[PDB]
């Protein structure tokens, strides 16, 4: 997407990470699997939580139409009332689309950033014992477990 | 030996949009537009609503004789109506400001019936004979309840002087009339005095009304008409009647409870026994969601209104196989 992560860099989603939003998928002798990412997914679920709220929050104080009666020789200002009533309307619907809308694709772009950002934090940490395949994916050179695995992870990697 | 950094993916059919690209599929989505209702007219919080059926304000308010259903309504929360009421003004006429007593209607949740004038006080005039067969009922002529059309006695009229002073705590809500005969024969018939007037003061009210003759076709069958006039009388304030003919006085009035917070609805729809928070012209709505598209004019605490078709929230990321 607009980070390049996100059906990009990192081609598909893993079908079987019901944990979260975004994480791992180690490989060594021992045995491979997934493993969400607790910090970041819940950065984000938080995140997105509020987002929801702020939008119905912004949207609570808006227009609220008001039923009145005009006789046949007050057309214009019940031309008048209903032009406003219209008016409003149409405005404050043309907020609620828009408003979703713009958001939408920012939320869409925020897991993306998320995912580019998850994957530099790794990227940066590896430094020079694995190599970058492009694919979303680190492979070591020198063998590596779960001990060692659950270091990455446990961001407390490297012997320094 | 490897490690791989990744994003949640599920067989999630959800749809969002956005500016650049429509229907994007998404793991997770929140929807925010609620789109039912219960078709029904229900309670507001345990207080039924005034259902005038096939009366309208007027009917109800003057004492059409085929609205006897509202002769003494109880606290209502809102007011329904139908688009036309058939029984409205039985005798034809004109109501004034009629629309401007609608509008008060919704700055009151009710209006109590109290008699300021007896039926029984007209000691000098005939309060007997005011029916008409454009106002049936039992197969009879009959007239508004509410008012009483007042006709010459003794081949007299003499003038007339009521005074009523508002020793209540509401606002009184005070209605009368005036009689449009057909002809200059017809008014001596009826009321004897050939030229009649109704003058009535309050302390902001000053106002005097001349009968104002016509051939008209038959509404109902009659080529008459009437007129029918309001004030809201203030506690401590006073209302003086004076006529010489074709008053169509007071017999009941209404204090005007101001738990304030109605409006007027237009609805086809009859009572569904239920209760509600939120209602609205077509049905009822029980719904969490910050936005409805069911109908503009809502009643209660309700989500907002919008146009909208579709209301559909990112949450999750973006769905890829
Ligand atoms: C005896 C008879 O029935 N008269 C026939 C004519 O009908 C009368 O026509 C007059 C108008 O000229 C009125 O419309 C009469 O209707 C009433 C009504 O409202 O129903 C009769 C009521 O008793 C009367 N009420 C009062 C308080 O007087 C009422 C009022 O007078 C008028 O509305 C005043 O505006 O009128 C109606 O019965 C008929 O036109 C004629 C030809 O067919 O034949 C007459 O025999
Ligand atoms: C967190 O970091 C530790 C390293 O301090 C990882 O491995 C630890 O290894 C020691 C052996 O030296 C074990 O005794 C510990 O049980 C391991 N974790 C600790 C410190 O409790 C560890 O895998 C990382 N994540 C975890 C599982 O805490
Ligand atoms: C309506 O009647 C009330 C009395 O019931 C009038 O007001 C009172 O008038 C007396 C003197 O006549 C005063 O001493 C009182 O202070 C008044 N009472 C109140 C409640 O203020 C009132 O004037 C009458 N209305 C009119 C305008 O005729
Ligand atoms: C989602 O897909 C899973 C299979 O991976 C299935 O078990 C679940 O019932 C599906 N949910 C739906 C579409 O109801
Ligand atoms: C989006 O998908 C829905 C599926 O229900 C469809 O009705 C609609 O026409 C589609 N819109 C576009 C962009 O064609
Ligand atoms: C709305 O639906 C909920 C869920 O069943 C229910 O508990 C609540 O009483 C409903 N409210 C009304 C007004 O029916």
């Amino acid at each position: 997407g607009l980070f390049g992560a996100i059906a990009g860099f990192i081609e598909g989603g893993w079908q079987g990470m019901v944990d979260g939003w975004y994480g791992y998928h180690h490989s060594n002798e021992q045995g491979s699997g997934y493993a969400a990412d607790k910090e970041s997914t819940q950065k984000a679920i938080d995140g997105t939580t509020n987002k929801v709220n702020s939008i119905i929050d912004k949207m609570n104080t808006q227009f609220e139409a008001v039923g009145k009666e005009f006789n046949n020789l007050e057309r214009r200002i019940e031309n008048l009332n209903k032009k406003m009533e219209d008016g409003f309307l149409d405005v404050w619907t043309y907020n609620a689309e828009l408003l979703v809308l713009m958001e939408n694709e920012r939320t869409l772009d925020f897991h993306d950033s998320n995912v580019k950002n998850l994957y530099d934090k790794v990227r940066l940490q590896l430094r020079d014992n694995a190599k970058e395949l492009g694919n979303g994916c680190f492979e070591f050179y020198h063998k590596c477990d779960n001990e060692c695995m659950e270091s990455v992870k446990n961001g407390t990697y490297d012997y320094p | 030996d490897q490690i791989c950094i990744g994003y949640h993916a599920n067989n999630s059919t959800e749809q969002v949009d956005t500016i650049m690209e429509k229907n994007v599929t998404v793991t997770h989505a929140q929807d925010i537009l609620e789109k039912t209702h219960n078709g029904k007219l229900c309670d507001l919080n345990g207080v039924k609503p005034l259902i005038l059926r096939d009366c309208s304000v007027a009917g109800w308010l003057l004492g059409n004789p085929m609205c006897d259903e509202f002769l003494n309504v109880p606290e209502w929360s809102y007011i329904v109506e139908k688009d036309n009421p058939v029984n409205g003004l039985c005798y034809p006429e004109n109501f004034n400001d009629y629309e401007e007593l609608k509008h008060l209607l919704s700055s009151t949740n009710h209006f109590e019936k109290i008699r300021i004038i007896p039926r029984s006080s007209w000691s000098n005039h005939d309060a007997s004979s005011g029916v008409s067969s454009a106002c049936p009922y039992n197969g009879r002529s009959s007239f508004f309840r509410n008012v009483v059309w007042l006709i010459k006695k003794n081949n007299a009229y003499p003038t007339i002087k009521r005074s009523y002073n508002n020793t209540n705590q509401e606002d009184l809500l005070i209605l009368w009339g005036i009689h449009h005969p057909n002809d200059a024969a017809e008014q001596t018939k009826l009321y004897q005095n050939p030229t009649t007037y109704v003058s009535v003061g309050t302390s902001t009210l000053n106002q005097r009304s001349v009968p104002e003759i016509a051939t008209r076709p038959k509404v109902n069958g009659q080529s008459g008409r009437m007129e029918f006039f309001w004030t809201i009388l203030k506690p401590n304030d006073a209302i003086n009647f004076e006529s010489n003919g074709n008053f169509i006085a007071p017999e009941y009035a209404y204090k005007i409870v101001k738990k304030g917070g109605s409006a007027i609805m237009k609805s086809g729809l009859e009572y569904g026994n239920c209760n509600t928070k939120c209602q609205t012209p077509m049905g009822a709505i029980n719904s969490s969601m910050p936005f409805h598209n069911i109908h503009p004019l809502t009643i209660g605490e309700c989500p907002k209104y919008v146009k909208s078709g579709r209301l559909v929230l990112a949450t999750g990321l973006r769905n890829v196989p």
